[PDB]
């Protein structure tokens, strides 16, 4: 039984763990792990009300893995259940595959292309393709790489290329033509 | 507080010891997801041999089983078992 | 036999973890002489962060002292005290 | 209270723990760690004897870590003190620096010689210059480098450039001429 927690990569927003008690006046905390550290309002950025939960802004605790309150009350001390902290991101800077430029090969010549999607951290990729391949992650900033390969190019593989990287709520493309010639002569 | 010379020997030679492993180490396709925790403790065939002509690898491996959260970005999430490759026997041997 | 979530947090989070390391790793040119044993058990900052941006660091560092046998090949050996790094407190920044 | 005992890189050699005792005829073992091993005579390569100690052949011990000899007599079982295995070697195949050709330089330019030593296993290796600096260690074979650096390069340090290396027992070295020329025009 525990809950959960999600934070933006821009930080410095607010965030409310539904510590939610009757007493209008307690001595609630919010205690974090980890690392152990153990949070106290202050009226000004930091505080607990009793129906509405306990507050903090993001940036405060993106750092921890769970949080939970607990109130101090004479005999024992009571606590709500494990909030798991998640910091996620989805800003995709761009996608680009090597080559950019256009690709002239030769039937049979081995074919690899380069996916290459430039993130922010804590992002999440999935690749795609379009088409007539194998992909792993890799400054502020991820990169993940999708690698397409086809050995065997017959004349029909001619077609345009297309990679697309989607973050979750946001997604990126780049493209290359490329062209399977004839063995010449 | 200074070590004894045959306690750092069998301290240090060739066998099992605790490794924390990054799960993408292990999983690297899964960039779709994201996990917590971000990495787990194995055994792995640690320590040194005796030669520089030998190396500490595994003789015995066996997964083992621990939950983790999978987490697909702004489309949910769930804790589920995962299996993680574990050394059981290490040995001294040729390169 | 399957880990619990909180237990392999916690096994897992960035902190001092016992760890084998070469000699030669720090003490790189000693390539006169070599060591027995070759490698020692050290604390260093271990396990992961809870964010991409974060790096597992330590914010207190100690030498320790064990006893290790010099040898110059063909000239003789001996053993002695050699200090070596440790970590005691481990901390997740910024990267 | 601990013994020594070498072996070289050419194993298949035979060894003797002075593992010295009275009783002509002893049910005396070498054990051994690591890994935590135990030998027994054969007549045809394995053996101990009364006066002359135990016998073995190098290779079959040389991933040890330490051996010694222990009887089994009755109520408790005796041991000898604990010798320690030491592989070393001693080949140095060659020594060459780059660049083997000759070096024509101008004078304030930086330079930089890497003189690169192959062994087999087991080296120590020690370096040494002749002329008018760090070295580092890095199949069978083994290989140091030592790295000579100077900046500001008068007209003076155009001599002979020599690096030797010793093993212990052996020794080679490469050379290499370098003329420093004053700022051409």
């Amino acid at each position: 039984q525990h809950g959960v927690v999600y934070i933006t990569e821009n930080k410095n927003k607010t965030v409310v763990i539904p510590c939610l008690g009757s007493i209008s006046n307690l001595n609630v905390s919010l205690c974090a792990r980890y690392p152990e550290k153990r949070f106290v309002p202050d009226g000004n950025r930091i505080s607990w009300d009793s129906k509405k939960g306990f507050t903090i802004p993001s940036y405060m605790i993106s750092y921890a893995g769970m949080v939970f309150c607990e109130a101090k009350i004479n005999d024992e001390s009571y606590q709500s259940i494990m909030y798991i902290v998640v910091v996620v991101g989805y800003r995709i800077y761009d996608v680009v595959l090597s080559p950019s430029h256009g690709i002239e090969l030769s039937v049979g010549e081995k074919l690899v292309l380069n996916c290459t999607a430039r993130t922010e951290l804590n992002v999440g990729i999935d690749f795609n393709w379009e088409y007539p391949l194998v992909n792993r992650d890799l400054s502020e900033m991820k990169k993940f790489l999708s690698t397409l390969t086809i050995d065997g190019v017959t004349r029909s593989d001619q077609g345009l290329y297309t990679c697309a990287a989607s973050s979750g709520l946001m997604t990126k493309k780049n493209s290359t033509f490329v062209r399977v010639h004839e063995k010449p002569f | 507080e200074v070590v004894k010379f045959m306690d750092v020997y069998q301290r240090s030679y060739c066998h099992p010891i605790e490794t924390l492993v990054d799960i993408f180490q292990e999983y690297p396709d899964e960039i779709e997801y994201i996990f917590k925790p971000s990495c787990v403790p194995l055994m792995r065939c640690g320590g040194c041999c005796n030669d520089e002509g030998l190396e500490c690898v595994p003789t015995e491996e066996s997964n083992i089983t621990m939950q983790i959260m999978r987490i697909k970005p702004h489309q949910g999430q769930h804790i589920g078992e995962m299996s993680f490759l574990q050394h059981n026997k290490c040995e001294c041997r040729p390169k």
